């Protein structure tokens, strides 16, 4: 009743093509990944297949509402009507958002403005493999999480939760390899075009 | 064109982006599936494929119409105009719907507001062969589903029939193991986004 | 010039969501199949391949007109703006709709009101065989199809010609390496599910090794 | 002046019926094929197919797209191909085909002051080739590629090779690792079905196993 | 607040299908690349993988503006409206324009009218390989690209920096396992086509088997 017109006024006059705080401070984007599987670490093709619950939370002042003391989990057909960051993966080869019944994509608004975003992505990511020690070698295959068209003067990345920003890794079992450790890396990467933020999630793979 | 009158009148003032009981009730959904086939258990990728007719049933109070027809049968054209709950198979590698010849989406609307909606879905799930005894195999092969965005406060899955609720077909559906029965559970799994209800379906198999 | 005035008239009041004669007669869909090439039978996957010009025809009382031409060979963009049946192959695994320079569809609306909506498909479907006699055996690969959302009280499928003369295999249409396509046999049929009694058109392809 | 051009381009697209072929209800309009073979990619005696990449070009004289002020051969964006009538030309023996989408969909729309529309496509066809494996060192194939309209009878459109023998370009510049092109031949043919009669251009060529 | 109102002033009256300068001077597109990795060569079907940041720049005088921001860093949803050229790879037999959360495309409109536009690609371009010296290979795999529908009199490709410096490979990124990348070599040519005359940017990669 009352909720339907508040959602309709958040989408009235909304300009998707400009980010929050456009022409101002960088919008702060926090990330979290729930690792689902390390399916196919191929030694011939030098890649690994990762299924993950990719999650993004950022502040957006254009999407705040006064009343309604609850969180508006909207349908996934609103994310093409909202601004989302253009976060790619630097070392992907084949990737897709899962379309099981509908497209697996979460939009959960909040009464202050913190848009919560979610995806279920299966990523075939490539990694360098040193095959000198052919048994019992550690691989350290990573996943560079980077945005495409926003310099660090427009966005900032961080692992939302610090060390507890990556869950579900300890529950993974591989038949040949074994997860010994993982670590999260935050940095800035300079190109000819600009300076882009990069998150890096590493996986050392002690082969049995 | 008398059905065109009452079908168009269910569309104005109807937001596709909001679940029906958005503040009041947890919007319980009755579900069942018809197992059309269970394909080869490869188990090198820990994968078995399964073809089902996955059906859903919920009550939309915005879709009550006055009793002119008892229930009107819709094609796959009004699914995009009506709120459809997200449902994802948690262990699915590649759960692809069947889209051939005006896709397999069935939709019924009663004057109570009850909505029957089903899909034809082929899946490939996670199932380890449990290789303690390679000739004397046993397997569980779960198939579980949830909503990706709506927590247990906002969505509730429930079986129609108590403790079975799942049909089956003639057992000539390319199974190299022994299909011996069904069992299903209901679990609340805590994640970061919230607490989600999980509807596990088990397909007990054994090699012979 | 004139035909644009016709086609802009045939959609005022028309509804995609309703079969012709809702609350009335059932709709009779006259299904024809022209097999372009019966593809290779995969024995380990236990499924075959077939390329069909899946034809189907039905009468709509909302698309009548009195123009200068009797049959209007329209485009496939028109077919998404009229009602089409929801036929699907009950045993089909990975059925691709052939999309090309335009999608391979057709729509010839007639001043009587009868339609003609054919599709170029590659449907692959299950063919369970019994390997008790492995080097020399003969079995029938089924191709079942019927409606998905409409029961026998809404739609009823039929064959266009006689059932012995409906499914047509081509002369050069044999992509087989091991088997020999020799004959086919169709019948009607009713498969009742949890919703209702759906009509199912069963087609068997009898074939033997070499 | 770019302001004069937009007034004419909007004039050609206001009043245009995409679902009507040009001279609808009159004489058939002639569509001329032009094929620039890029490569024979992957010819395989396991799946009985070969992969062909080419520049499928086709031209037809339509009446509605004519202008008088601009002396230029107006080349528009490729998103105008989604706004105009193009033929539903398919390839009857394809198995999997796609238009290359590397930066955009590789389509050419080049209008003319006369009324000739030029339409290009960089498409990759995995056509099926029935190959006789009688003797293996001397294979001597004949792998065809069949151009045919889908939804238009021979009194709706008609096909020809734009340039006779010179419509097919680049086959002499193919370097296959295990095969050799000794001849290629373009065949115009008319093929009838139950639905109607259809024009059929056939591009065929002989292979040789080394 | 304000920047919404200024994007509509640039897009009202702008035609999405007309290149900047039709009937005027030739559009000069300035091409830069950045090879993020040089993927593994395939000796079987004679190809290689490469993923680049494929940069382009041209002056659209219809998009000049006066605002408080110097340049406008906009989404890929903006880039679907602005005219962008049709740059296809002549060797690419399969390519993936990557999208993960949005399409990986940035559009940066400067105040002057010039605008940078790049995309993250992956090109499975093919090498005509000479295997007469199979243990001691020394190849030069081309990466030709140019326009599809626009003639040399309509668009002209140029390199942004000096042409020896206008191609960059990543310092620590290459997925070669049997070869090694000796270095790059660019060239600029003209292909005489059956449609017209097209500028072609050629890029070579010199390899040697380890
Ligand atoms: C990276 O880029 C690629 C390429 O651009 C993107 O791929 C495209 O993604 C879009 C968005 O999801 C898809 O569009 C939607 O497609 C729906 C189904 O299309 C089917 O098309 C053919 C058969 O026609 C199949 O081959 C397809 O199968 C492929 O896609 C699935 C998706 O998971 C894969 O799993 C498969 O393996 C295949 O690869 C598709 O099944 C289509 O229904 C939908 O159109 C409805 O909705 C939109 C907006 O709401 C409107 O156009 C319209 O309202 C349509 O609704 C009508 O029809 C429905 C039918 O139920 C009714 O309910 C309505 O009332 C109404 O009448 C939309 O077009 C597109 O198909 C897909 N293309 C390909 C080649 O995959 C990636 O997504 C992208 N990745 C990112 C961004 O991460
Ligand atoms: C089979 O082949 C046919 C080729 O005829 C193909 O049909 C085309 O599909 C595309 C979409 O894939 C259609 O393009 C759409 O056109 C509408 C018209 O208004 C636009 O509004 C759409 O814009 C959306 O996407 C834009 C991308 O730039 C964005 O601006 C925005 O997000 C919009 O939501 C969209 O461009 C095209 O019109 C048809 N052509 C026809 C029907 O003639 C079909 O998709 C193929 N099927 C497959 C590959 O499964
Ligand atoms: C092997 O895996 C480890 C982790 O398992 C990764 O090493 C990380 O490499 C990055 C960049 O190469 C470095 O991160 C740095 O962290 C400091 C703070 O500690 C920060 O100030 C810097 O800006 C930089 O981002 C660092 O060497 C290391 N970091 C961590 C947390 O281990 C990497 O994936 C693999 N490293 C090698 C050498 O193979
Ligand atoms: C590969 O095989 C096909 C058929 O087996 C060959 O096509 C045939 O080509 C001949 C020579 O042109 C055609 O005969 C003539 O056709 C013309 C034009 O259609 C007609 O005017 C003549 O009266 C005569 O019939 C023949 O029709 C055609 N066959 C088919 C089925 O189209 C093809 O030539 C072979 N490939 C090579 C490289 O030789
Ligand atoms: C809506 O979402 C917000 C964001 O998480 C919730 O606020 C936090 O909830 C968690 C767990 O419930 C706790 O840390 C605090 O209760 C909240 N933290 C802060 C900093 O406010 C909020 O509870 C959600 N609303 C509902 C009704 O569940
Ligand atoms: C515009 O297109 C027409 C049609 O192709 C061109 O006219 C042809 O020009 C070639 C020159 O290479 C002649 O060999 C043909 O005989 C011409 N055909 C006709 C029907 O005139 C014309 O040259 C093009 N003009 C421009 C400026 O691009």
């Amino acid at each position: 009743s009352y909720v339907k017109e508040t959602v309709d006024r958040l989408l009235k006059g909304y300009d998707i093509r400009l980010r929050p705080d456009f022409g101002g401070p960088p919008v702060d984007v926090g990330m979290r990944i729930d690792v689902a599987s390390i399916d196919m670490v191929s030694e011939v093709n030098m890649d690994y297949t990762l299924t993950m619950y990719f999650q993004q939370s950022w502040k957006d002042k254009r999407l705040s509402y006064s009343g309604i003391p609850l969180n508006l989990t909207l349908d996934n057909r609103v994310a093409d009507q909202l601004w989302v960051p253009d976060t790619y993966f630097l070392n992907d080869k084949k990737s897709f958002v899962h379309g099981v019944t509908v497209k697996n994509r979460m939009i959960r608004l909040h009464p202050d403005g913190t848009v919560l975003y979610g995806l279920r992505i299966t990523t075939t990511a490539a990694c360098m493999m040193d095959l000198r020690r052919y048994p019992l070698d550690e691989q350290n295959c990573t996943l560079e999480i980077e945005s495409y068209g926003y310099t660090t003067d427009d966005i900032e990345f961080y692992w939302n939760g610090g060390e507890g920003a990556v869950t579900g890794v300890n529950k993974i079992e591989l038949p040949q390899f074994s997860i010994v450790d993982y670590k999260m890396v935050s940095k800035k990467v300079e190109f000819t075009t600009g300076a882009y933020p990069r998150l890096s999630l590493s996986f050392r793979l002690k082969r049995n | 064109g008398d059905v065109t009158v009452i079908l168009n009148n269910l569309l104005e003032g109807y937001d596709n982006k909001l679940r029906p009981d958005i503040g009041v009730k947890p919007t319980l959904i009755h579900t069942d599936m018809y197992v059309n086939s269970i394909g080869p258990v490869n188990a090198i990728n820990m994968e078995y494929t399964i073809d089902i007719f996955f059906a859903q049933t919920w009550y939309d109070r915005r879709l009550k119409f006055n009793s002119t027809i008892k229930v009107l049968r819709l094609n796959s054209n009004m699914v995009g105009k009506i709120w459809i709950p997200d449902t994802f198979f948690r262990n699915s590698k590649k759960a692809d719907a069947h889209w051939i010849t005006t896709p397999n989406r069935m939709l019924r609307i009663w004057n109570d507001g009850r909505v029957l909606y089903t899909l034809r879905l082929t899946i490939d799930a996670e199932c380890q062969l449990q290789l303690h005894n390679f000739p004397m195999d046993e397997h569980s092969c779960p198939l579980e589903f949830s909503s990706y965005g709506y927590p247990r406060e906002e969505i509730v899955y429930q079986w129609k029939r108590s403790s079975v609720e799942v049909g089956d077909t003639r057992s000539w559906r390319l199974y190299q193991f022994s299909f011996v029965g069904l069992r299903n559970t209901t679990e609340v799994v805590k994640t970061t986004s919230g607490d989600y209800v999980v509807m596990s379906v088990y397909f007990d198999l054994s090699r012979r | 010039t004139v035909f644009t005035r016709i086609l802009d008239r045939l959609l005022d009041g028309y509804d995609n969501r309703l079969r012709p004669g809702l609350g009335e007669r059932v709709t009779e869909v006259k299904t024809d199949i022209f097999v372009t090439s019966f593809g290779p039978v995969s024995d380990h996957d236990m499924e075959y391949t077939i390329d069909v010009f899946f034809r189907q025809s039905w009468k709509d009382e909302r698309l009548k007109f009195k123009g200068p031409m009797t049959v209007l060979r329209l485009n496939n963009l028109m077919a998404s703006k009229i009602w089409t049946p929801d036929t699907f192959f009950h045993n089909g695994k990975k059925s691709v709709a052939h999309n090309m320079t335009m999608p391979n569809k057709l729509l010839r609306i007639t001043e009587d009101g009868t339609l003609l909506y054919t599709m170029r498909l590659t449907v692959r479907a299950e063919c369970p065989m019994h390997l008790e006699d492995f080097p020399m055996d003969a079995h029938a690969c089924p191709l079942k199809f019927g409606s998905y959302a409409y029961t026998r009280a809404e739609v009823v499928y039929e064959w266009t010609r006689e059932p012995a003369r409906s499914v047509v295999v081509a002369e050069d249409g044999s992509r087989l390496n091991q088997y020999d396509l020799l004959g086919q046999t169709v019948d009607s049929g009713i498969v009742q599910s949890s919703t209702g009694e759906y009509v199912v058109m069963t087609t068997h392809f009898h074939l033997k090794r070499k």
